[PDB]
């Protein structure tokens, strides 16, 4: 089995700039049985490049494909909007075709500090013994951003999950959510609950807090 | 493009029958299966040339998944049996191209194209169960929202108002607990002195157990 | 029977022959592209053999994968006619060498206008005889 390589696993362009992607082989393939794809969320991947060069039917002349050996290159001249998604190279000339990790391509914007905001569990969930407390982080650039949850001022760990939207098609920010779920019981035990964000764009980490009970 | 089945949930142990169907008369024409795990990249499955009925098979799934063809029907399937957890995954059908194919002895291989829009395959253990709907409750911009707590399968949709309130919205993709259900929130900014100014109310509808919940969203 | 057809091709020249596919002595089934039709009088279809006269199964991808088109002979006229792996129609015999029955008839088969596609202007007539001792029933194709 042929293994294909792909870097890097996420490139950050403005709209305009010149964008490459590689693909390397374990082995050294031929020439005439690669292709490029592109993916964007929720839909089917979509043809761009076969024989490492030619394009296919449809496909704007801005991107191209070159390389040989071991060694292949996806080439986005000129972004445009609709051109930020994931790519995957594919080899075919091997009797298990293989294809690459995803290389995403995605929107580069001016840093943007998240808008936190923390919800305590409604009464209606702390009467069925369960207590989910959420942190939202709102429309921000870039995606990397660190939230922690400290209750009674002890940092927690283990006991929340994330979740972040894709890149905004207006504003290209993202947006995400920390959930911490504890019980009833362990809920009532305590009484300060902050979430502390940590952003590219903040100088100093915003905490957002809450006293149970008030 | 290629017509392929609706969403599936098995439990482990279990087999899936994924379809695929095209409208065009290309139906004899090679075709070939793969699947895409959410952290990993495409994985080819096998192949199918309806015409003559060869199958060619990869060899993880060498005894596991049998793709067979119905010429009756325009359909070509994918039957994948004694599911795991690592076969949750989306199942992707595509048309090998003919200018400049490669054949070796019933194995057509070349770039892929047309597509079907995919079949999500979900295994898990869980049971189907409605959700609970719990409220978020909340110069500068203003946020709530609605908690969509512990379901299963997906999907789960989210409207605000009957529909009438897009902007600002951000129903976030769902989360996998511990406990093999799902969880999900969707939430809105406005202006704060808008926060006071109206009423929300967020519409949660759960088709797979015919559960539809709106709750009101105060501060 | 379905198994023993030699799917071997190789469109490198970017042509796109292969669509319509959805002196005879032994040829390789890896430079066979499609079913082999051999016309003692009526079109039969040749499967995949090995040295011996027996049956293969595996879609002409063993290299020792042959036709024996010599052995598939009644003193009557014979010919065969396939597609190689890059798109040729091939063929062999002493009539035509292929199902050129007349320099300007041929026998009628279901793969007659990939190996021949310039002969679908031509109009189809019943023929029955007796050659060798055998009766033939088999339609010709003739300007
Ligand atoms: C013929 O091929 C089909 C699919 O390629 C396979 O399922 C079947 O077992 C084969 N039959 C043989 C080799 O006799
Ligand atoms: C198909 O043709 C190309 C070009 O001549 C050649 O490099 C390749 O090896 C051929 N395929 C096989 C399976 O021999
Ligand atoms: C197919 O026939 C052409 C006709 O000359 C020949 O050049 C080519 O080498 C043949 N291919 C094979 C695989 O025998
Ligand atoms: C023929 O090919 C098949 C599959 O490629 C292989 O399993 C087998 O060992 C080969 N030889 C014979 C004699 O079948």
């Amino acid at each position: 089995e042929i293994e294909l390589t792909q870097s890097p696993g996420t490139l950050s362009l403005s709209p305009g700039e010149r964008a490459t992607l590689s693909c390397r082989a374990s082995q050294s393939v031929s020439s005439s049985y690669l292709a490029w794809y592109q993916q964007k969320p929720g839909q089917a991947p979509r043809l761009l490049i076969y024989g490492a060069s030619s394009r296919a039917t449809g496909i704007p002349d801005r991107f191209s494909g070159s390389g040989s050996g071991t060694d292949f290159t996806l080439t986005i001249s000129r972004l445009e909007p609709e051109d930020f998604a994931v790519y995957y190279c594919q080899q075919y000339g091997s009797s298990p075709q293989t294809f690459g990790q995803g290389t995403k391509v995605e929107i580069k914007r001016t840093v943007a500090a998240p808008s936190v905001f923390i919800f305590p569990p409604s009464d209606e969930q702390l009467k069925s013994g369960t207590a989910s407390v959420v942190c939202l982080l709102n429309n921000f650039y870039p995606r990397e951003a660190k939230v922690q949850w400290k209750v009674d001022n002890a940092l927690q760990s283990g006991n929340s999950q994330e979740s972040v939207t894709e890149q905004d098609s207006k504003d290209s920010t993202y947006s995400l959510s920390s959930t911490l779920t504890l019980s009833k019981a362990d809920y009532e035990k305590h009484k300060v609950y902050a979430c502390e964000v940590t952003h590219q764009g903040l100088s100093s980490p915003v905490t957002k807090s809450f006293n149970r009970g008030e | 493009l290629l017509e392929q089945s609706g969403p599936e949930v098995k439990k482990p142990g279990s087999s899936v029958k994924v379809s695929c169907k095209d409208s065009g008369d290309t139906f004899n024409e090679p075709v070939t299966w793969v699947r895409q795990a959410p952290g990993q990249g495409l994985e080819w499955i096998g192949g199918i040339i309806p015409a003559f009925g060869v199958t060619k098979y990869a060899q993880k799934f060498q005894g596991r998944v049998i793709i067979s063809a119905d010429a009756s029907t325009a359909t070509a399937y994918l039957e994948l049996s004694s599911l795991r957890s690592e076969d949750t995954a989306v199942y992707y059908c595509a048309k090998v191209g003919l200018r400049g194919i490669v054949m070796v002895g019933g194995l057509a291989m070349n770039w892929l194209d047309p597509w079907g829009q995919g079949t999500q395959v979900t295994v898990s253990s869980a049971s189907t169960k409605g959700p609970s709907v719990f409220p978020l409750a909340p110069g500068g911009t203003a946020a709530l929202g609605c908690l969509v707590k512990d379901y299963f399968p997906e999907p789960v949709t989210v409207s605000w108002n009957s529909g009438a309130l897009t902007s600002g919205v951000h129903t976030f993709p769902a989360v996998l607990q511990s406990s093999g259900l799902y969880s999900l929130s969707s939430v809105v900014t406005v202006p704060s002195s808008s926060l006071g100014t109206q009423t929300y109310i967020c519409n949660v509808n759960h088709k797979p157990s015919n559960t539809k919940v709106d709750k009101k969203v105060e501060p | 029977h379905i198994n023993r057809t030699a799917l071997n091709c190789n469109d490198s020249l970017q042509t796109g022959f292969i669509t319509s596919l959805f002196p005879c002595d032994v040829v390789s089934a890896r430079t066979v592209c499609g079913p082999v039709y051999c016309f003692t009088p009526s079109p039969v279809v040749v499967g995949t053999t090995d040295k011996l006269g027996i049956p293969t199964y595996n879609w002409g991808e063993n290299e020792t994968d042959v036709f024996m088109l010599e052995s598939l002979r009644p003193g009557g006229w014979f010919g065969c006619t396939w597609m190689n792996s890059t798109g040729f129609t091939k063929t062999c015999g002493a009539g035509g060498s292929g199902p050129w029955i007349t320099p300007r008839c041929l026998v009628d088969y279901p793969y007659r206008l990939w190996h021949y596609p310039c002969t679908v202007n031509f109009t189809l007539h019943k023929v029955r005889m007796f050659v060798g001792g055998i009766e033939h029933r088999f339609d010709a194709a003739c300007n």
